[PDB]
């Protein structure tokens, strides 16, 4: 294998890198901690309007409020 | 039933394969000197 | 108002690309232990008057050709891709602003050929058809490998305006992430223009020299035309300069200090290297730089995702 | 319905019957039958684009793609017409009659 | 004939671009939402023959949303007649339809 | 007369087809389909599709095109009363249409086509901090997974049928 | 007059366009084309004049006969002379370019280019040095400065 | 407005420059010349490879019609299939070079 | 010697200085003394709409500011 893998390593080099970047680039999403971030980057982007709910009388976990402390919070794409 | 414009007609050949029925040849001028006749084959 | 804006954009391209002939004369003279053009005028200041006064004034060469509306159309479609290519350049603030100036170079890019094609058929030579055909191959090959270098690059960038490249570029270049894109990038972009050392029609025909001595300066100006801004959206591409919203010249002195500097690299390597074969770079391009240009491309595809680097749609 | 709805029927229209009347080169019905699928294209962007389909704006990017794969498979398909005969003419493609 | 792999498997392929009031990146809505929303809530499961004779004013509405024949027939008999009596010397447009509004905000 | 582009740019594309459909020469009917091909995509760059009217320019004519007229070069070998004179007849019964939409405003052939304006269609809202169709393709591997699937199968097996049917052997 | 004066300046406009920018096409044939070669050569650069080296014949303005025309090779010539734009001057360079040379006796040798194309420039030597073919270079510019088209069709 | 206006600028400009670098010495008067390369009489000869290589570049040109609207998609919420599947594209683009480059596809303009 | 070829590079300096600077002079004069707004999509166009409607001049280069209210 060794004596293989530095043979294409002398013939091809070209091949070789390009094989090597795609393994990386195929294998590192799944071990990188960081893609769940990219998620909810991409999950608290504000591109519709927030249209409130009727309040029914029972919804503690709602906020009335923008400035209240309930809803998600954003110190974590604040600090990352 | 032949008739008379289906008359010529022949019939296909037993393998189903017809008769197939070049070499470029170029000539570099004196435009030292020297000319060239060439024959390529692509 | 508009149209003095259009005309100040356009008459510069002309005498830059005149300049452009002299400084190519002059450095590649003295790259080889020489002078360039200094009896004409003050230093050859006044060598492209004088050459462009004798071309148009020389007799037509008047060819035999098998159509005339192809060999008419020919300079039309060279001219006008040329010139309208240039108008989406955020130089720092572009002349029409548009949401996919990327896409629309790329486009032109695409659609330059058919002056090449239509050269070669009109001429009736069909030795020059045959040069023409192996040009359009190659530009065509090239403009592969560049869509695809270009859709990396910009899928760092995270949108296709022309202007964002400058925003996206205000902490680092985009060559420290970059430099295999941007290396495969500037000898892509130095094979589509026919550019040394990857012309053909010099050495052993041209498609264009059935054209007469107007016509023929005509399709020079194009090309240089297209070498000065391909320089320049390599510039804008690879090295953004700073930009001040309140002092735009100094953005524009930065990045014209970088395209002079890589049109000057340009006739650099054009007095370095011997020529190409066809096929030596038929082989250079798809034995070589594809599958650099798709493993590059997954890698750049994957590397804003697990990095947590998606870069904002606006 | 529109006005531009019926320029581009009529140009659809115009590029069928080229397509089904042959002059003398095949090329030249090849071209006509790209022509048909331009005008398909241009009349289904502009009924997705008028009522805000936004899912359906993928579609026809895939109807360019897959026509123009078509496209290249004719293309072959001539020139080993070319190889026989040596030449494109709709005319030497007779040999099936008997 | 038609093998329903897709709901005897429920793997989803092709459903989710059938109908225009599906579901839409960033909840973009089209312009015939509501229409096409009414004539498939009647539609569904009674035949394609009640169907197309029991709610045929649904139908009606939303391809008048599609492809707007009468509105733009009103268009024209609203500007054949305005032009006519312009014609005619009977009618004049009021200043707000001249230019010269200064409008709302 | 300028409300009416669209659909003036809508008579050069009609009149373009006939520039092929007449089928004068592979390298002239060539130039008409190019022409066609920026009227039409200048007709969707009217109704807000961009990125459809660049795909037209850069994969229509800038791709498949040129592969037409690279493969014309290599036939109908360089050097009439019929394509002139269908040229004609398209062009009248063209001005025709043209004409009469334009004088009674509602006109039928199979459909009813109405003599006004294209801006009446239009729509009064705005789109938002994005643009629609932009979504719409991008939506091409977040929802279309079967669809990125048979064309990319497509187009390998279109590859390996294109080779292989050129042999010869 | 005024008329005299307008077509005596542009006379000299164009005539100064033409003689800085001649474009040569080398005959390459013998001897002399070498000691051309080295008149191209960084020491004396022709190019500096904006004479450029080895320019196309479809685009050259004055040929440069620098070798020995043989008999086999004359048509040759004659065919590329009238394959050249107008205004078109030809320099004959060395003694086989102007009378035969060394070889004036010899059977297929052609006795002088003059008579196949009309000669503006005779630049004599064997070789002559490069020195010699930039004076003549010079003399055919200074010809050329000397010129009175304008004039002649103003008066005619 | 100003993309037309700019577009028949640069057109009318083109066509002006070409009009007169055609016709502006064709005032002058001159002597005309015969009706008379390398292949004159010999017809043109097909070759496979030319035509092999852009139909090559054809197919590449489309799936790269398809990869294209990926820094659009790149802000998608469903990540994980957005990334197979433009992943997947690279990788059919790369299958179909490597079948091209077994079979002798890209032989003599390699 | 090496520096006769930096006149030319002068005068392509110059000519490749002159379209940016001519661009931003223009952009600068035409829109009231500041930038060219981007519209890149139809928010930004709807804003730039209510401005030149709410200016009274239409134009939306000349901004009402907390002057125009009671
Ligand atoms: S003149 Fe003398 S140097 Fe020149 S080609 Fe003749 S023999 Fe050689």
């Amino acid at each position: 294998v060794a004596a293989f893998l530095k043979n294409v390593w002398a013939k091809e080099p070209v091949l070789v890198a390009s094989f090597a970047i795609a393994g990386l680039a195929v294998i590192l999403p799944t071990l990188s901690p960081y893609t769940k971030y990219s998620l909810m980057i991409n999950r608290a982007t504000p591109y519709n309007y927030p249209v409130p709910l009727r309040d029914d009388g029972n919804m503690p976990d709602v906020p009335s409020h923008p400035q209240d402390p309930q809803g998600p919070s954003l110190e974590w794409l604040k600090r990352l | 039933y032949p008739t008379k414009e289906t008359a010529h007609w022949k019939p296909p050949p037993w393998n189903d394969v017809d008769p197939p029925k070049s070499n470029l040849t170029l000539n570099f001028g004196p435009q030292g000197v020297l000319r060239l006749v060439m024959e390529l084959s692509g | 108002m508009f149209m003095i804006n259009v005309l100040t954009l356009i008459i510069p391209i002309l005498l830059a690309v005149a300049f452009l002939t002299l400084v190519e004369r002059k450095v590649l003279g003295y790259m080889q232990f020489r002078k360039g053009p200094n009896v004409v005028g003050p230093y050859g200041l006044l060598q492209p008057i004088a050459d462009a006064i004798k071309l148009f004034i020389k007799e037509p060469l008047r060819p035999a050709t098998s159509s005339i509306s192809m060999f008419i159309l020919a300079p039309i479609l060279a001219l006008t891709l040329a010139l309208t290519m240039w108008i989406p350049l955020p130089m720092p603030y572009p002349l029409i602003n548009m949401n996919l100036g990327v896409l629309f170079m790329l486009a032109m890019s695409s659609l330059a050929v058919y002056s090449i094609l239509w050269s070669g058929w009109a001429s009736n030579s069909k030795y020059a058809l045959i040069g023409a055909l192996r040009a359009v191959a190659q530009t065509i090959s090239y403009e592969v490998t560049l869509a695809i270098i270009l859709l990396s690059v910009l899928l760092m960038n995270g949108s296709f305006t022309l202007s964002t490249l400058i925003i996206t570029q205000e902490q680092v270049w985009l060559i420290f992430p970059a430099w295999p894109l941007a290396m495969m990038w500037f000898i892509s972009t130095l094979a589509e223009t026919n550019r040394a050392p990857f012309d053909l029609t010099e050495g052993e025909s041209g498609f264009n020299v059935e054209y007469a001595a107007g016509p023929f300066a005509l399709f020079f100006m194009a090309e240089y035309a297209n070498i000065i801004m391909m320089n320049i959206f390599t510039t804008t591409l690879f090295l953004g300069a700073f930009h001040n919203p309140y002092m735009p010249e100094l953005y524009t002195i930065n990045f014209t200090i970088k395209s002079l500097l890589l049109s000057i690299t340009f006739l650099w390597i054009r007095a370095s290297y011997p020529r190409f074969r066809y096929d030596q770079l038929m082989h250079l391009l798809w034995k070589n730089f594809l599958p650099l240009t798709l493993a590059l491309c997954m890698w750049h595809v994957s590397l804003p995702i697990l990095l947590s680097s998606i870069p904002p749609q606006t | 319905m529109s006005l531009v709805y019926m320029n581009i029927m009529m140009a659809f229209t115009v590029s069928l019957t080229g397509l089904l009347m042959y002059r003398s080169h095949l090329m030249s019905s090849l071209l006509c039958l790209e022509g048909m699928m331009l005008s398909l294209f241009i009349l289904a962007t502009l009924m997705i684009l008028n009522s805000h389909f936004t899912l359906a704006s993928m579609m026809p990017i895939i109807l360019l793609v897959f026509a123009a794969c078509e496209a290249a498979l004719g293309l072959s398909l001539l020139v080993m017409v070319s190889n026989t005969y040596g030449t494109d003419y709709v005319q030497n493609l007779n040999l099936l009659q008997c | 004939p038609f093998f329903d792999v897709q709901k005897k498997l429920g793997v989803d392929l092709d459903h989710w671009m059938t109908i225009q009031s599906a579901e839409q990146p960033h909840r973009i809505p089209a312009r015939c939402h509501a229409f096409e929303k009414e004539w498939i809530e009647c539609a569904h499961g009674i035949g394609s023959i009640r169907a197309e004779k029991e709610c045929k004013i649904e139908f009606e509405d939303f391809r008048e949303c599609l492809l707007r024949q009468k509105t733009m027939k009103r268009l024209n008999a609203i500007k054949r007649q305005r032009d006519k009596l312009i014609k005619e010397g009977k009618y004049t447009p009021p200043p707000h339809h001249s230019g010269q509004e200064d409008l709302r905000p | 007369m300028m409300t009416y582009i669209v659909f003036i740019l809508s008579i050069i594309f009609v009149m373009g087809f006939v520039g092929f459909s007449s089928k004068p020469s592979p390298i002239y009917g060539g130039l008409g389909l190019i022409v066609s091909g920026g009227v039409g995509c200048g007709i969707v760059l009217n109704f807000g599709g961009s990125f459809l009217g660049l795909m037209v320019f850069l994969i229509y004519l800038g791709g498949m095109m040129v592969v037409f007229g690279y493969t014309t070069a290599m036939a109908t070998e360089q050097y009439n009363k019929v394509v002139l004179g269908t040229f004609i007849t398209g062009l009248l019964m063209e001005f025709l249409m043209v004409y009469y939409v334009l004088k009674d405003k509602e006109v039928e052939i199979v459909f009813k086509f109405n003599g006004m304006g294209d801006w009446v269609i239009y729509d009064t809202g705005d789109s938002g901090f994005f643009s629609e169709e932009a979504m719409g393709i991008a939506a091409l591997y977040s929802y279309g997974t079967w669809l990125v699937i048979v064309t990319g199968w497509s187009l390998l097996i279109g590859v390996v049928v294109i080779m292989e049917i050129t042999r010869g052997n | 007059s005024r008329g005299e004066y307008v077509v005596a300046k542009l006379d000299d406009l164009i005539n100064w366009a033409r003689r800085s920018s001649l474009w040569p096409m080398t005959f390459g044939l013998a001897c002399c084309a070498v000691e051309m070669m080295h008149m191209a050569a960084p020491r004396y650069d022709m190019d500096r004049f904006g004479v450029v080296f080895r320019a196309s014949p479809r685009q050259s303005d004055v040929m440069i006969v620098a070798g020995t025309l043989t008999n086999k090779m004359a048509p040759a010539l004659r065919k590329v002379y009238d394959q050249m734009p107008e205004p078109r001057y030809v320099v004959s360079m060395g003694s086989c370019a102007n009378g035969g040379g060394y070889y004036h006796y010899s059977y297929s040798v052609v006795r002088g280019c003059d008579r196949i194309v009309p000669v503006d420039i005779y630049v004599p030597g064997c070789p002559p040095t490069a020195e010699a073919l930039l004076y003549g270079i010079l003399q055919l510019q200074k010809k050329i400065k000397r010129e009175k088209r304008l004039r002649i069709w103003y008066r005619r | 407005m100003n993309l037309m206006i700019t577009l028949l600028t640069n057109f009318t400009l083109a066509t002006l420059l070409v009009t007169i670098a055609f016709w502006l010495p064709q005032l002058n008067v001159y002597s005309e010349k015969t009706s008379p390369d390398p292949m004159g009489s010999a017809r043109l000869p097909f070759s496979m490879k030319f035509f092999l290589v852009a139909i090559t570049f054809l197919l590449f040109d489309l799936e790269i019609a398809l990869l294209l609207p990926l820094p659009w998609a790149s802000q998608t919420t469903n990540l994980n299939t957005m990334l197979t599947m433009a992943l997947l594209l690279i990788f059919l683009l790369a299958v179909s070079l490597a079948y091209e480059w077994t079979q002798k596809g890209l032989e003599w303009t390699e | 010697m090496w520096f006769e070829v930096l006149p030319g590079i002068a005068v392509m300096g110059v000519c490749l200085f002159i379209p940016g600077m001519a661009t931003a002079r223009i952009h600068r004069f035409s829109n009231g003394g500041r930038e060219k707004r981007v519209a890149h999509y139809s928010y930004q166009w709807y804003l730039m709409e209510r401005d030149r409607r709410v200016s009274g001049v239409n134009r939306y280069y000349v901004s009402k500011g907390l002057e125009n209210i009671d």
